[PDB]
């Protein structure tokens, strides 16, 4: 499907020194294209079968009006390493919730954030439909086209990205035996699963400006519980808290699916949405240095709620040998 | 003593020229961590670069705390340190600071949802997490925070404890002990006994032992096992608002362990009705799991080490940003790498 260009990327880009920032494998760059002039923003990757998969499935998704577009792939050596450098749109806003963040405050009603959760989900089901699951949907991973009002929200980055079974679920039983059943061992149940839980931890957010997360001090509250706490959300409907749970349902197959969600009537009928405003926007702003929390755990979750398939297996417990192994099976 | 500048993880990672390849791995919650072929040894190993190590005294205090604790851990189921380094050269540029561990590369968090454990499996790994608990404890250490994605294994099978600094925010509390959770009663070491108790559990089930959403769910999931408190134990809680839930709860008695584990090695069983207690008081202990039956097959009273505690050196002496940014440093600069 996507053809990689094999020549130097300065033929056709002027590559510019100033920076859009830092990623992982790479540090960002801004450009613009010599012929046309347009500002884009390169990426660059190691070229190895890793990368090129996040570059396939994400070509795949540049179709997604809500998906941050790529515009070009190219393969150069820069200082002597081969590297996949990967042309993008450029996302000027910044990300979705320091702008909610930064207000007149015009306020930030309920049906905004229908609106902002309906773009997310487009941009999730236009994934699990030709089944691909994003598997980091968090808040550092959707910014805003510009900084106008007339701005389109994308979903990027996809390092975690990866294509999983179209494979409709144990719709799990009302009656069950008191002793615990035999676990049939299927990881393809925790990628499309784990995008509807982060939809799920980010709407929480949207409506009240922090997560639903627990505290480690133990039992001014903020953090729900996994419960909705007045004042904040006292106006929020209560059909709305029923979505939230849905999605968060602790258990993978149990748990809501994207389409089940996109007609959901307070995402599907985004616009006859309760207009009621919401603590959002003030709430973000009382203490910076605790969404970076937010940010921290939002992560760690999202790390365990997911399969990393590039990890070891365990030998056959005989198979095995190592030190303390060998002194025990000795005097053993 | 020279570096080099790469860009990793959405930051920006000078170190030192001994440790090249940087392969960003994990989430990069938490500190971000990057594999590495270390040149001096010829070893892979792991190198975190902490996350905003100084922002409040909150965060530097827990760095203090966390270096601290690295650098007495000595043992063969807790992470070893194996270097730690500082591209600041006097304590004004001092900004970041990097650990370099072996490197283990999967988690029970992961492998227990790839793959089927034998009994076997869950012995050895559950007696490897006892034996570096029964050490941590020794120090006066509380882990505080056990889960099967803080516990690296390898595929020759060796088990190591992770990340301590609980010893903010948490997604879920599905393996901290109840006493912790609405604080009733105060506690025991025996708290991290319960967590391997849910830990075993998940191991020879594949599942979660108490996957609950709120705290009340997650309570009404425990109770569902370990049966309702007596008035016994009843007394020995805390609050009062915590008393009347219960009461208010309809009144019921432990349901036998072997009657739900259906078809796990009877010893194992009863080694889990002895960590998953209520009380505190009576929970079995990190030593005397050791000696339980079950781990027949790898207990050896004459290598179950333990450790010298040390002290508070500071801890608490309460102390502004400046300061403690100080006191880390000279943990950093004072380091010795552990024997070649």
């Amino acid at each position: 499907g996507l053809q990689i260009k094999k020549n130097a990327i300065i033929d056709d880009y002027k590559v510019t020194s100033q920076v859009l920032g830092l990623g992982i494998n790479g540090k960002v760059l801004q450009i613009f294209n010599k012929r046309t002039q347009e500002k884009f923003a390169l990426k660059m990757l190691q070229d190895c079968p890793k990368a090129r998969r996040e570059v396939e499935l994400h070509w795949r998704a540049s179709q997604c009006p809500h998906i941050v577009r790529i515009v070009d792939v190219y393969e150069n050596l820069y200082a002597g390493r081969k590297c996949l450098l990967i042309v993008m749109e450029c996302l000027d806003g910044g990300e979705l919730f320091s702008r909610i963040q930064d207000r007149g405050d015009q306020a930030f009603t309920e049906r905004e954030a229908s609106e902002i959760m309906k773009s997310i989900g487009e941009a999730i089901q236009y994934l699990h439909s030709i089944n691909i699951a994003h598997r980091d949907v968090k808040p550092e991973n959707l910014l805003y086209t510009s900084k106008r009002p007339n701005a389109i929200l994308k979903l990027t980055d996809f390092g975690f990205a990866k294509e999983t079974t179209s494979h409709n679920s144990l719709t799990t039983p009302c009656y069950t035996p008191y002793y615990v059943a035999p676990e049939v061992l299927g990881p393809e149940k925790y990628d499309k699963s784990c995008d509807m839980w982060s939809l799920g931890v980010i709407m929480y957010i949207l409506l009240c400006g922090y997560p639903p997360f627990y505290s480690n001090h133990g039992l001014r509250i903020r953090m729900g519980q996994y419960e909705f706490p007045n004042p904040e959300w006292s106006e929020v409907s209560e059909e709305v808290k029923m979505l939230i749970r849905n999605l968060l349902k602790t258990e993978p197959t149990q748990r809501m699916t994207i389409t089940e969600f996109m007609n959901h009537p307070w995402i599907m009928q985004s616009t006859k949405v309760p207009q009621t405003p919401l603590h959002t926007s003030r709430v973000l702003k009382e203490d910076k240095e605790r969404w970076e929390d937010v940010k921290e755990e939002m992560t760690s979750a999202l790390a365990t709620m997911r399969v990393d398939y590039e990890q070891i297996k365990i030998k056959k417990i005989e198979d095995a040998s190592n030190p303390l192994l060998l002194k025990r099976r000795k005097k053993a | 003593p020279t570096f080099y500048r790469q860009e990793l993880n959405k930051t920006i990672w000078e170190v030192p020229e001994r440790y090249q390849n940087l392969s960003p791995v994990g989430s990069g919650a938490y500190g971000s961590v990057c594999a590495a072929f270390d040149t001096k040894t010829g070893h892979r190993v792991a190198v975190k670069k902490l996350s905003r190590p100084f922002q409040s005294i909150i965060h530097a205090k827990r760095t203090y705390r966390e270096l601290r604790l690295l650098k007495h851990m000595k043992h063969e189921n807790v992470i070893g340190l194996l270097d730690v380094f500082t591209p600041a050269r006097s304590l004004e540029e001092f900004n970041d600071v990097y650990l370099v561990t072996h490197l283990m590369g999967a988690d029970l968090n992961n492998i227990v949802k790839c793959q089927k454990l034998t009994d076997d499996h869950v012995q050895f790994l559950i007696y490897q997490i006892l034996r570096g608990l029964k050490y941590i404890h020794s120090a006066d250490i509380i882990h505080r925070d056990l889960k099967p994605s803080n516990l690296a294994v390898n595929e020759d099978c060796e088990l190591k404890i992770l990340d301590f600094g609980l010893a903010g925010y948490v997604a879920t509390r599905w393996y901290r002990a109840p006493e912790i959770m609405l604080n009733w009663m105060h506690y025991n070491q025996t708290v991290d006994i319960w967590s391997v108790g849910c830990i075993m559990a998940e191991l020879l089930t594949g599942r979660t032992l108490f996957p609950g959403t709120d705290h009340i769910d997650q309570l009404k999931l425990i109770l569902r096992l370990v049966g309702t408190p007596g008035a016994e134990l009843l007394k020995k809680i805390s609050s009062e608002s915590a008393r009347n839930y219960i009461q208010s709860l309809a009144q019921m008695p432990k349901m036998n362990f072997a009657n739900v584990f259906i078809g796990a090695n009877p010893l194992a069983v009863d080694l889990l009705e002895k960590m998953l207690v209520l009380d505190s008081d009576k929970r079995i202990t990190a030593a005397q799991a050791l000696a339980h039956a079950y781990f027949a097959q790898y207990h050896d009273p004459d290598d179950e080490p333990v450790a010298d505690p040390y002290d508070q050196s500071f801890e608490s002496r309460d102390l502004l940003i400046d300061e403690w940014k100080s006191l880390t440093y000279d943990e950093v600069i004072s380091f010795v790498p552990p024997p070649l």
